[PDB]
RNA sequence: AAAUAUGUAAGAAGUCCUUGUUACUUAAUUGAACGUGGACAUUUGAAUGAAGAGCUUUUAGUGGGCCAUUUUUGGUAAGC
RNA sequence: GGAAUACUGCCAGCUGGGACUGAGGACUGCGACGUAAGUCAAGGAUGCUGGCAUAAUGGUUAUAUGCCGCCCGUCUUGAAACACGGACCAAGGAGUCUAACGUCUAUGCGAGUGUUUGGGUGUAAAACCCAUACGCGUAAUGAAAGUGAACGUAGGUUGGGGCCUCGCAAGAGGUGCACAAUCGACCGAUCCUGAUGUCUUCGGAUGGAUUUGAGUAAGAGCAUAGCUGUUGGGACCCGAAAG
RNA sequence: GAAAUUGUUGAAAGGGAAGGGCAUUUGAUCAGACA
């Protein structure tokens, strides 16, 4: 009987081909990320040269964390919370922005906090707290083979493929994002920076869209 | 019977431990602990005695001597976490120290090898101590926290 | 049995993401940016300091 | 048996399953069929439409067995021949020898038409036949012999 | 939308596919460059309290 | 706390083993769970659960209901499976041959199958002949022909048969059953 | 003439072609209804979610309620 | 003009002090470092040293100390209540049994089923055996006289597990029990039609109808037993004024 | 020959009740386990 080193070296070799593919991909993404990031920087500078104004395309991706406890919630916001999978306090998810999800975010503003996540906080959300849904069962993503197993259908064979398909709002974002179990964050470590959570951010509380400030919060909760 | 007895008994076969992965890597002492440095012993028999640091033994402990004829403290093992490394230092270039290892301290009154090793090491040190005045008396006197001493403040 | 956090476990960091090695070897978290000299037109500067 | 009864399970709970508010009293609805026209009427119509009032003729001293008329469909019929004798008769379906089935002797009073007997001729002696039952008997080349 | 989705179906497949006939919601808008040409920002401030009755 | 979107700790609601205590039925199950675990074959997974069903959900399949199913086009050489008892029907005069795998055959029913030169097989004999259930036709009896379902859904204008003991006129036929007394249902 | 609240629709139970049945209906093989035969697959027709969906039987307790924000009636008001 | 700096953000940059935890128990995975052989911090703690071998550690207990803690039972929107019962202790002390039943379940047998009124018999209130009947089921519908269930592969259509054929597979076609939806057919009632004939008033074929039935359309029952539920009974237990 | 309840003896606590929860000091008492 073979397979001793036989299909060991058929697999281990096949596993090198994939890590090869992943390495090759994650290198391109990094080029994508920073060239896209520099193009914007230089666009804001070119527009100021010509005397004009460059306006950033409004964000297509949003990260929502439920700020409010379980009880005394009116029914209509309470279902939206469920349909966004925030059923527990400090549990976040990603939501792609369209009018049809924008109205949802409107309904739940007093119970959540959300804003525009940076590549950094998405990377550090998935690496530390990312879990998949496989026959329900909430499996941790500790090896790229779990992801390819259930997301390979769409592309997406690596943990970073996931991360890419998320931040870019891919064609498959729905399947990519629903695959991720809702992130369960801890309470912030530096506290909330506010004396009362349940006013709006603008009002000196924590709720509603705080834009890029969602990162310092989420990082203290991750 | 008084009790029926089970339908199932545990296997009395005791299993094997999983193959653990913990390498024993070496202890890197803090930069303040360098041979020739004077130490303050914080605990044990010789607590509060000021003493000279010689060699770092394979069991992680430090090798010190008093010198014996100064403060009464012999060639001895001491734990690097019960000691205060001071700034004041003497050169150990003229002390041998190679002879001294863990086995040398196996339990297995004083053996004459020790009384002699104590004299060869201490004579080298005292040769050096006398170079810097009052260093000998410093080593003969015990350390104590006085009133108003704030360890988290004091330089050593 | 026990989840290991890639963000502090260099082993697990590398089991995912082989590109981590290249990244660190090439710095790349500190990548120094193209030094270019554009300056803003007067309009931008005038209306910025306007009232 | 009593040890499986749920009243063993209720021991220690104050109310025996009977509620603290509304208890277990003697006869809150009244007794028996009381109120079929008043407080219990919603249950009476729906679950018992037709309960109240009369219909039709009284018959004084009506003896059942005046009306005794057990009914047997062609659906069976042939079952009235023991199966050993039976199979012998199906093959050789004929006049000049055709099985005589006395249905009165079998405990039946009327032969109805449920359907489909094979084409074997039969002589069926009965007190009463449905019209279709007899037509079908004829279409197999048998007859009915009215008895009493 | 059915007889429209039938049109761009045939008129695409017979061309070699590339369809996209499901409806999408309002997307966030793209980036754009607004010119200052003939248009300089007109600076406004809050007005004081008046009465006029 | 979790805002619970569904009732927690809910049982599947489906029988898992038979509620029966019959060792042989337990053994038959033991067989077919194995078969259903290792065969990837639809027939075995279905047969497993049929063994769990109560006497109500195992209506008898008659020998004439069997004879019918073999008159389906291309069905005449298939072996019919009845997970449950099989009953005789004096109403068919010609029974085909076949091979019938059931839990039980009544005296009369097995006779009529064998008299025509058929075969009465126990379910385990059928597993050996057809592990993946090849060339099988499963028949279920008429579940809703119980006398009890007559009275289910009783109510106004439902046409549903009162729960009654003595019948005839004089029994629940007048007010509410006809336009001339009160109303009609 | 709002805001909030509310009915319906967002496909395979769909769409198009051909041309059968009738006692209804038409001036009329006209129509109406139900069809036989044929053409196009999942970017098959918005979003989000889905520890699945559907269904049947039987039976408990309950059938004094009270409170808060907002709307609001009677009362000067009320822990009415 | 040329720098610095703050502020905000990023680094898969390095590094120190402290705390809790150490689940698992051969191997199996994904990897990392090496020219290599090997090695590792990579699917959960090991190494080295010391002390006691004991009331040392631990359990129980009494007490002290910090913080906390109102009377139980009940009816109630609301009880610690300035609502009731209860001084204490033991021992009694309340959903039962029966008749007839609904849903469900187990079991026997199944178009049937039920030995136990009785008889036979007996190691004698048991066990074993049994003829005739009877009961319920196998026909329904009418107030009744009465009549009484296949146009047809026991129907058409739509969904339908399973199985069958083709295909490597994805798929496609074939057959389709249970069940569900829908249009029809059959029996009785009601209403209409009223042939052939006739003791000229009998007879009621035949074809129909927004009518109607607890029906037919390849039977599902009968019996024992159990929980729960129903009715009558002293009816879960104790309680009138009365008659 | 239980309990309520009582005498004696022994121990302990007690500034307008007592009793109770978590925790530890102290006293008393005790199991197991080393080899
Ligand atoms: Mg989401
Ligand atoms: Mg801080
Ligand atoms: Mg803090
Ligand atoms: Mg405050
Ligand atoms: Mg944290
Ligand atoms: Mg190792
Ligand atoms: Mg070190
Ligand atoms: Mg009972
Ligand atoms: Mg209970
Ligand atoms: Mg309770
Ligand atoms: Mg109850
Ligand atoms: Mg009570
Ligand atoms: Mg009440
Ligand atoms: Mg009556
Ligand atoms: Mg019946
Ligand atoms: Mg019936
Ligand atoms: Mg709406
Ligand atoms: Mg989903
Ligand atoms: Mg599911
Ligand atoms: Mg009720
Ligand atoms: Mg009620
Ligand atoms: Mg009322
Ligand atoms: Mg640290
Ligand atoms: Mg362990
Ligand atoms: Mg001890
Ligand atoms: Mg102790
Ligand atoms: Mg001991
Ligand atoms: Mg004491
Ligand atoms: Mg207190
Ligand atoms: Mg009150
Ligand atoms: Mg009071
Ligand atoms: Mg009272
Ligand atoms: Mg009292
Ligand atoms: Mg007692
Ligand atoms: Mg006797
Ligand atoms: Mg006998
Ligand atoms: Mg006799
Ligand atoms: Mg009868
Ligand atoms: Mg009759
Ligand atoms: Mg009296
Ligand atoms: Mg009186
Ligand atoms: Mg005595
Ligand atoms: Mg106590
Ligand atoms: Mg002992
Ligand atoms: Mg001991």
């Amino acid at each position: 009987a073979e397979q001793v080193a036989a299909e060991r070296a058929a697999r281990k070799a096949a596993n090198k081909e994939k890590r090869a593919i992943i390495l090759e991909r994650n290198a391109a993404y990094q080029k994508e990320y920073e060239t896209a990031e520099r193009n914007i920087i230089q666009a804001k500078r070119d527009a100021k040269a010509a005397g004009s104004y460059y306006v950033e395309a409004q964000h297509k991706l949003v990260f929502v964390v439920r700020i409010k406890g379980i009880n005394k919630i009116p029914p209509k916001p309470r279902k939206v919370l469920q349909l966004l999978r925030l059923t527990r306090i400090n549990s976040g998810t990603f939501v792609k922005v369209t009018k049809a999800t924008l109205e949802l975010l409107k309904l739940i503003e007093p119970y959540v906090a959300y804003g525009y996540p940076s590549y950094s906080t998405i990377r550090q959300l998935v690496y530390k707290r990312g879990f998949g849904k496989i026959n329900k069962q909430r499996v941790p993503l500790s090896d790229n083979a779990i992801i390819e197993a259930n997301l390979g259908k769409y592309g997406i064979l690596s943990i970073d493929d996931l991360i890419h398909e998320i931040i870019t709002v891919g064609p498959h974002f729905k399947q990519a994002n629903n695959f991720l179990w809702p992130f369960k964050l801890s309470n912030p470590s530096g506290g909330w920076g506010v004396p009362r959570k349940f006013k709006h951010f603008i009002q000196g509380g924590s709720f509603g869209n705080r834009e890029e400030f969602i990162n310092k919060l989420v990082k203290s909760m991750n | 019977s008084a009790q029926k007895a089970p339908k199932w008994y545990p296997s009395e076969d005791v299993a094997a431990l999983k193959k653990t992965r913990k390498a024993a890597r070496p202890q890197k002492l803090r930069a303040s602990l360098v041979p020739g440095t004077v130490l303050i012993l914080l605990a044990g028999r010789f607590r509060g005695k000021r003493v000279v640091y010689l060699k770092h033994l394979e069991d992680n402990t430090l090798l010190i001597s008093g010198p014996f004829k100064v403060n009464g403290v012999p060639l001895r093992r001491v734990n690097a976490r019960y000691v205060i490394a001071t700034s004041t230092k003497v050169s150990v270039e003229g002390v041998n120290v190679e002879k001294f290892n863990v086995e040398y301290f196996a339990k297995e009154e004083i053996k004459a090898e020790r009384v002699e090793d104590q004299k060869v090491v201490d004579k080298a040190l005292i040769a050096e101590i006398k170079k810097t005045p009052l260093l000998k008396q410093y080593l003969s006197a015990s350390f104590s926290l006085k009133n108003g001493d704030k360890p988290h403040m004091l330089k050593f | 049995v026990l989840k290991k956090n890639p963000l502090k476990n260099k082993q697990v960091l590398l089991r995912l993401n082989p590109y981590a090695k290249v990244f660190a070897a090439e710095k790349l978290g500190s990548k120094k940016a193209e030094k270019t000299g554009t300056k803003p037109a007067a309009v931008f500067t005038e209306t910025l300091k306007h009232d | 048996p009593s040890r499986f009864t749920k009243t063993r399970k209720h021991r220690g709970h104050v109310s025996a399953g009977k509620g603290r508010i509304g208890k277990h009293r003697k006869h809150p609805g009244g007794r028996g069929m009381a109120g079929g026209q008043h407080h219990h009427r919603i249950n009476m119509d729906k679950y018992h439409p037709g309960y109240f009032g009369k219909v039709g003729m009284r018959y004084f001293h009506k003896q059942q067995a005046h009306f005794w008329k057990p009914v047997l469909n062609l659906d069976k019929l042939w079952t009235l021949i023991p199966e050993d004798k039976r199979d012998q008769y199906l093959k050789s379906a004929s006049k000049e020898t055709a099985p005589v089935i006395d249905t009165l002797a079998a405990g039946y009073g009327k032969i109805l038409g449920k359907g489909r007997i094979p084409n074997v001729p039969v002589i069926v002696k009965a007190r009463f036949v449905s019209k279709l039952a007899e037509e079908k008997i004829r279409a197999a080349g048998g007859v009915v012999e009215l008895i009493a | 939308r059915v007889k429209a989705n039938a049109a761009k179906r045939a008129e695409a497949k017979a061309q070699g596919v590339a369809v996209q006939l499901k409806r999408q919601p309002a997307q966030p808008r793209e980036s754009r460059i607004v010119s200052t040409e003939g248009n300089v920002p007109q600076t406004l401030a809050p007005v004081p309290y008046e009465t006029f009755i | 706390g979790i805002d619970h979107t569904s009732k927690q700790h809910k049982r599947s609601g489906h029988r898992t083993a038979p509620k029966s205590d019959n060792v042989y039925l337990k053994l038959l199950v033991k067989l077919y769970t194995f078969l259903a675990r290792r065969t990837d074959a639809p027939f075995n997974k279905v047969v497993l659960k049929a063994l769990f069903l109560s006497k109500i959900n195992r209506p008898p399949v008659s020998v004439s209901r069997i004879a019918r199913a073999l008159k389906q086009e291309g069905a005449a050489n298939k072996t019919v499976v009845v997970v449950g008892t099989v009953t005789d029907d004096a109403r068919i005069f010609e029974f085909p041959k076949t091979t019938v795998a059931a839990l039980r055959f009544t005296a009369g029913a097995r006779a009529k199958i064998v008299k025509a030169g058929g075969e009465c097989i126990t379910l385990d004999q059928l597993a050996v002949r057809a592990p993946k259930g090849q060339n099988t036709l499963i028949l279920r009896g008429p579940r809703n022909s119980r006398e009890a379902v007559r009275h289910f859904g009783m109510g106004p204008h439902k046409g549903k048969a009162p729960r009654i003991l003595s019948t005839g006129r004089k029994f629940e036929r007048a007010r509410g059953r006809r336009r001339s007394k009160g109303f009609k249902v």
